[PDB]
């Protein structure tokens, strides 16, 4: 169990209030909330020292907690601003020295939307083979494309006949700004796979790019005409083909 | 484990009527660490009074200093009085200028 | 009293020994700790240097501790792509608690024995209209950098689990643009 | 300045 | 003169009214030069004594962080030790932890101790070596395993013999003002009648500095530490201390019983007679 951590995600409206959970069953004193903003280090907001007492981290501004309990050491956002976007990381340590190191839960990626009208799935397309590099190498690269998304919170995947491959794979570092200049900017994400000319000109063969997508929830309102932009799979697929 | 406090009544210099001063109350020797302590003019609780942070000595027992802006005179009576559990009433100690 | 890592993103070619670097202020430390994390994902503990210890060795992995200087270094003996990822120093004393690092985004560059650099045109599966520029087979020194109506990326890291056809390629893509010319 | 190696009791 | 300085802690826990009391107090020789208490607004190390102003922001941002760390150990402390003795949620308990280096007139180490205490009784104490420590009973023998594991006192002794001794010298020269002089007692004697047949002989030292001084009374040479009334150095409030000792002696016999005061600041040794 170590630490549990909830939720895993979140989209959020400027102002809107959020708790973020942290429970150790562990019977540790020493609890703590982190932040981690894109190619940074974590950076302390609050810590208990035991049931019954919080204090003061690097960064505790715009952020409240409380320990009633040993377990829990809940995280509150009050009025969700931009500069909240960020990871959260809970932790627990059974003395202040943690000669065994703080025991981390698994991350919490909040996002904050001037509104949830911001918030796109990807769309998805597979792109066959060129014959010329076919000929040239006697080796068949597919590429897939994800673009219009926001926020840039996705898993890319191939699958081969049914089953997830790795060998061949090659995906980009980090999603692409579509407008660089804009903070609201959509994104895009590329990934190659890599076979044989024999695969891939062979009908029996089936290619599948999977982009996990994570979005608004159910409990999300939506007054918009285009479909509610939740947590979902959208998949593009090409087959081989001899003729 | 309980120890008694014990009590020192004085001026900060020399006595000398009409001459502003500061009347000391040290308190010493004392254990558990909750004490009341008053300086008295003519049997009635002086208002404005400062302590040093509480501190002790190397067999755990407690001392604080009681301090507080006087100045003598040949008639005006002053005093000390500490309520501490160890004590069966609160203890008055007289500044005794000539002891 | 903080703690830094410079440089903040090292480049390497595969195999080649490899050093990260860690600096700190704080004093009477508790120890000293050095994290993986993977992009998207949480923090994967590599070693645990206690005040007491002058270095921590995990396979291909040494760490040194020297409280004085206030710095640590890691050694990566025979780096291999997999290495990639950002590696993130943290120092635990009794005033700052567990403080950390901004971080070392380690890239671990494949070897490319028979680079063949050449710009494919890739047409939609579903669609006539739709097609992808890719720039493939080019060595690991060639670098690729991005008109705001072409999108072009940066040369994809590799599955961390491949075991066949490992190169490199980026894509470049736009709403009428040709490929010859895209890169 | 004060001792900063705090281990619990 | 040797000069020490010492850290005292008092953590009281107070059942149903929320947190504990925390005092922890800093001394150069008899000289309070920081303060933090919990009770207090700030929720800083605060300056005592003028000599420490002088420390700039970072010295009292690192101060506060550290006293403050001291103070969340004594919180969980007072739990533990709560659990060690099997004692109720009811009760009032007193944690107190004295530490501290002293220095010759050389300014070089001579020795470092630290003492905790649990409800005014030896609980552990570092050995005189600054290797090993002494446990008073089974509770503190669980605490004795946790802090040799945790190399407690290995890091105490390179504190005690680094940082304590390295700041109490710079503590020394900035103070030195007050914390360096030697002021020698202005003496006087008193008489009071108990009854027609005995009267107390009061031997009286103000205003010296330091503390450290010796009050002998002797009846024509021979040494009356036996008969002699002894009160506690206490401290003036204007940076001085003060003392006496008194003999119950027989009427007429005044003359031959004499004082001796021994302190840094006289030339010689005085040698009081009354009137």
């Amino acid at each position: 169990a170590g630490v549990t951590q909830t939720p895993k995600f979140r989209i959020l409206k400027i102002g809107q209030s959020m708790t973020l959970q942290c429970t150790q069953d562990m019977n540790h004193n020493y609890m703590y909330w982190y932040r981690q903003d894109p190619g940074m280090g974590l950076k302390l907001i609050y810590y208990s020292v035991g049931a019954g007492i919080t204090d003061k981290g690097e960064v505790p501004n715009g952020y409240n907690v409380s320990r009633s309990t040993t377990e829990d050491f809940p995280l509150r956002l009050e009025s969700a601003a931009p500069s909240q976007t960020s990871v959260y990381f809970c932790a627990s340590s059974e003395t202040r020295g943690a000669p065994y190191g703080y025991t981390f839960g698994s991350g919490t990626r909040l996002t904050v939307v001037e509104d949830l009208n911001k918030v796109f799935p990807p769309e998805v397309a597979v792109f066959e083979p060129s014959e010329a590099e076919i000929s040239h190498t006697q080796k068949a690269t597919l590429v897939c494309l994800a673009t219009g998304f926001y926020p840039d919170h996705v898993e890319l995947s191939w699958w081969v006949n049914g089953k997830e491959v790795h060998s061949g794979v090659c995906t980009d570092p980090q999603p692409l700004k579509e407008q660089p200049a804009l903070n609201d900017s959509r994104y895009a994400l590329s990934s190659r796979l890599r076979v044989s000319a024999t695969f891939w000109q062979d009908p029996r063969n089936h290619f599948r790019c999977q982009v996990q997508f994570y979005g608004l929830s159910e409990n999300d309102e939506w007054t918009q005409d285009r479909a509610k932009p939740v947590t979902q799979i959208v998949s593009a697929e090409a087959w081989g083909r001899a003729d | 484990i309980q120890r008694t406090p014990k009590i020192q009544v004085y001026s900060r210099h020399p006595a000398e009527n009409g001459k502003s001063n500061f009347l000391n109350c040290y308190v010493s020797g004392f254990h558990p660490s909750d004490i009341e302590v008053d300086l008295l003019k003519n049997g009635e609780r002086i208002e404005k009074v400062e302590h040093s942070d509480l501190s002790f000595s190397k067999d755990w027992s407690f001392y604080l200093l009681y301090y507080t802006e006087f100045t003598p005179t040949e008639k005006d009576e002053y005093a000390c009085r500490v309520n501490h559990v160890t004590l069966s009433q609160p203890k008055i100690v007289k500044w005794d200028r000539d002891m | 009293q903080e703690v830094t890592q410079i440089p903040a993103a090292l480049s390497v070619p595969e195999g080649e020994n490899l050093v990260l670097n860690c600096s700190f202020t704080l004093r009477w430390i508790y120890n000293l700790q050095w994290f993986r994390q993977d992009p998207g994902k949480g923090l994967t503990s590599l070693l645990l240097i206690q005040s007491s210890q002058r270095e921590q060795t995990s396979g291909r992995l040494n760490a040194s501790l020297d409280k004085s200087s206030g710095r640590s270094t890691l050694y990566i003996a025979a780096s291999q792509p997999g290495d990639s990822a950002t590696y993130l120093c943290a120092v635990n004393n009794a005033g700052n608690m567990l403080t950390f690092g901004g971080g070392t985004r380690l890239m671990v560059k494949p070897h490319i024995q028979n680079p063949d650099p050449a710009v494919y045109q890739l047409r939609d599966s579903k669609s006539s209209d739709k097609s992808v520029c890719l720039f493939t087979d080019f060595d690991s020194q060639t670098n690729v950098s991005q008109d705001s109506d072409v999108y072009i990326t940066d040369k994809c890291v590799l599955d961390m689990r491949s075991m066949d056809f490992k190169s490199n390629s980026a894509v470049a893509w736009s709403n009428d643009f040709a490929c010859a010319n895209a890169f | 300045e004060l001792f900063s190696y705090l281990i619990e009791k | 003169g040797s000069h020490s300085m010492r850290y005292f802690f008092t953590s009281v826990s107070r059942p149903g009214r929320g947190e504990p009391r925390f005092i922890a107090v800093g001394y150069v020789d008899d000289t309070q030069f920081v303060r933090f208490d919990s009770d207090a607004a700030s929720q800083r190390m605060e300056p005592r004594a003028p000599w420490i102003e002088q420390e700039g922001p970072e010295y009292w941002d690192q101060e506060t962080r550290n006293v403050k760390a001291q103070s969340q150990t004594d919180r969980v402390d007072l739990g533990t030790l709560r659990g060690y003795y099997n004692q109720s949620e009811a009760g009032s308990h007193t944690i107190q932890i004295m530490y501290g280096c002293d220095v010759g007139s050389d300014g070089r180490f001579l020795r470092g101790y630290r003492q905790d205490a649990y409800d005014g009784k030896d609980y552990i104490a570092l050995n005189e070596d600054l290797r090993s420590w002494t446990a008073a009973d089974m509770a503190a023998q669980i605490t004795k395993r946790k802090w040799e594991a945790a190399h407690e006192a290995e890091q105490l002794r390179a504190y005690l013999d680094g940082t304590c001794v390295e700041w109490l010298r710079r503590y020394l020269e900035n103070g030195k003002e007050t914390l360096q002089r030697t002021d020698p007692p202005k003496t006087h004697m008193t008489h009071h009648p108990i009854s027609d047949h005995e009267a107390t002989l009061r031997c009286w030292a103000l205003g010296f500095y330091p503390a450290e001084i010796t009050l002998t009374w002797q009846r024509d040479g021979e040494d009356q530490t036996q008969d002699t009334e002894l009160v506690e150095t206490r401290p003036a409030g204007d940076g001085t201390f003060q003392k006496w000792a008194a003999v119950v002696v027989p009427s007429g016999e005044e003359q031959r019983y004499t004082c001796h005061v021994q302190h840094e600041g006289l030339p010689k040794p005085l040698t009081l007679r009354w009137e």
